[PDB]
């Protein structure tokens, strides 16, 4: 009795995945600011004096 | 013939505040498959004599 092989079949055990996603968002911002400025200027020249 | 030279100095102080509110939604779908064992088969059979 002998055994002969006629075909070899390979099944790869790899895992494949796919993902699909959607996002919607809304943001609201309120801002409040105050500023203070102090300035000093010195000028000197000759305009008819 | 008039001329003038001016020198100025300025200092500014500023304070600010801000508040932000955010809301968001998300929706995901995913599908995964194994390439080694992808499906199972069932055979409806009958015997005869």
């Amino acid at each position: 009795v002998g055994v002969g092989m006629e075909n070899l079949i390979i099944s790869t055990n790899e895992h494949a995945s796919s993902d699909q996603g959607k996002t919607v968002s809304r943001a609201t911002t309120n801002s409040k600011t105050d500023a203070n400025t102090v300035g000093v200027s010195i000028s000197a020249g000759y305009q008819n004096g | 013939f008039t001329g003038n030279i001016t020198t100025s100095y300025s200092h500014t102080t500023d304070n600010s505040t801000a508040v932000q509110d955010s809301n968001g939604e998300s929706w995901n779908t995913g599908l995964s498959i194994n390439k080694g064992e992808s499906a199972y088969i069932n055979a409806n059979v009958r015997y005869y004599n």
